[PDB]
């Protein structure tokens, strides 16, 4: 439990109190930017993959249709 | 029947009362509305460093020479510094009274500081300061004073930051000294064996043409202070004990409902546990300071806060009338000795503007009932945003969101 958990030292922490700070400080004001900087950081990593599944379904999909489609030559 | 405390003023604008009684040790002493509230960070140590360098050599007085005389009668010299105050008091005989006057003089004025003396007092200061962190309390009443009163002149502290303690000039002393040693925020204040028309005549013999005008019309002047709720957590797992102090906005010093809050810390686990009220102008810290193993900080935390609403919400009478009588039993005096009285005198003209009988205080005590104690209490202690300062092994004290929603009972 608490007070048993770590050994830290001479490490200071301040803070202020809830209704001392503003609720939503800056909130659109960095919130944008850091949302931004967060996503073209992990972008390249999550996208990439998804993006060929849209393909690989469409591809599907079509090839199928394809395949019910009667063939020209077939009974002529 | 005790005697009353007479005050007179002089052109210079000092204040030299006085106080009289059958004891013939009298101490002298002048205090001086000027601490590190009136440093602007830049001269952060520049009372400090002046207080241990006054004593240590007067242009009249070269070396050591004063601390001779002092021992030659035999007297004791004592200074010390404050957020607001600073004191150079003199206990001495009562035949002795003219010369301690005078040397007093030299200390405030004439006073002499030698460019070495200055470098030796640096050593002095700067190793202690590298020493003092020992202190425990004090560095959790430092961290609840930076924490509580952030970004204004309050927070500092009577030291410094070690910086300013490296980088001082016998110009930036001589400014402070020539800033805040004005005659009409002085007074010259005694208790003991001593008689009022002997000192004003001493005082103005001595004390006289104390510099009153500042330079360029650079006057002074102060900024009411903002109370920060915040902690500060200065974790070090090494030490053996935990401090924690926890406090909310005081009165100040002319508010009378501070009597009714010293009512309420005489009703007021963890090893030590003192409850406080330090009042300074225009505001306070009212609250405890807790040391305590670092397992039941937790504990003490909750009971301190319950003993908090307990006086917000549910005092009786009979715990009031020991409040009341405990704090009636902290009336300094005579009794108290001489250096007390003297004390007095000196913070009740600087902060008061008069010197507050004794009687005055058994009344504004006896009018203090349950009522009263707990609409202040709770005008004071209940939803209060409070500073936390906890230095040690301090894991297991609580954050800010228990502290605070502890300090508001869901059944009132
Ligand atoms: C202009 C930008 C300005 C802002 C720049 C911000 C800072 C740069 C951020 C760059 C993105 C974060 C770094 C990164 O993405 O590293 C490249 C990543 C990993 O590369 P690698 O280790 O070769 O992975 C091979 C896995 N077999 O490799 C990739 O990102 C591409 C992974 C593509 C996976 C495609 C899978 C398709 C099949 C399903």
């Amino acid at each position: 439990e608490f007070g048993n958990l770590a050994r830290i030292r001479h490490v200071i922490s301040y803070s202020l109190s809830p209704f001392e700070q503003r609720a939503f400080p800056s909130y659109f004001s960095k919130g944008i930017p850091n949302v931004l900087r967060r996503t073209r950081e992990r972008i390249l990593r999550v996208a990439p993959p998804f993006v060929v599944v849209y393909l690989i379904y469409t591809w599907g999909n079509q090839e199928f249709e394809q395949s019910k489609r009667k063939n020209p030559a077939m009974y002529e | 029947s005790v005697p009353e405390t007479q005050v007179s003023i002089l052109d210079n604008g000092l204040r030299v009362a006085s106080e009289q009684s059958s004891h013939a040790t009298c101490t002298v002493g002048v205090w001086i509305d000027a601490g590190s509230r009136y440093e602007t960070e830049k001269n952060n140590g520049a009372g400090y460093f002046l207080e241990h360098l006054a004593f240590k050599g007067t242009k009249n007085r070269p070396g050591n020479a004063l601390e001779k005389e002092v021992e030659s009668i035999g007297a004791h010299l004592n200074a010390y510094s404050t957020r607001e105050h600073t004191a150079y008091l003199i206990k001495a005989l009562s035949k002795d009274l003219p010369k301690v006057v005078e040397l007093l003089a030299d200390i405030v004025q004439n006073s002499s500081l030698e460019d070495s003396q200055i470098e030796k007092e640096r050593d002095v200061i700067l190793r202690e300061m590298q020493e003092n962190d020992a202190s425990m309390q004090n560095v959790v009443f430092d961290y609840l004073h930076a924490t509580a009163f952030q970004g204004t002149p309050l927070a500092q502290a009577v030291e410094g930051p070690s910086e300013n303690v490296r980088r001082l000039s016998r110009t930036d002393l001589t400014d402070y000294l020539n800033r805040h040693y004005k005659a009409p925020r002085m007074v010259l204040a005694a208790a003991g064996g001593v008689e009022h028309q002997q000192l004003l005549d001493l005082a103005q013999k001595h004390l006289s043409s104390v510099s009153r005008v500042y330079e360029e019309d650079a006057v002074p002047g102060l900024t009411p202070c903002r109370f920060t709720g915040s902690e500060i957590r200065h974790r070090d797992d090494a030490l053996p004990l935990a401090h924690v102090a926890i406090a909310v906005e005081g009165p100040g010093w002319a508010n009378p409902d501070n009597v009714t809050l010293q009512v309420a810390n005489a009703i007021i686990l963890c090893q030590s546990f003192q409850t406080f009220n330090i009042s300074y102008s225009d505001t306070g810290l009212l609250g405890a300071h807790f040391v305590c193993d670092a397992m039941s900080i937790d504990d003490m935390v909750f009971f301190l806060q319950g003993q908090w609403m307990r006086l917000c919400t549910s005092a009786t009478e009979s715990e009031v009338t020991r409040g009341k009588n405990i704090l009636r039993n902290a009336l300094v005096s005579h009794l108290d000795g001489t250096t007390p009285v003297c004390e007095d005198i000196g913070r009740s003209l600087l902060t008061y503007g008069r010197r507050i009988p004794l009687a005055e205080w058994e009344s504004r005590i006896q009018e203090v009932d349950a009522q009263m104690l707990r609409d202040i209490c709770s005008k004071y202690f209940y939803d209060q945003c409070p500073a936390v300062a906890g230095y040690g092994p301090i894991e297991q004290l609580p954050d800010y969101n228990r502290i605070r929603s502890g300090m508001f009972w869901l059944r009132f």
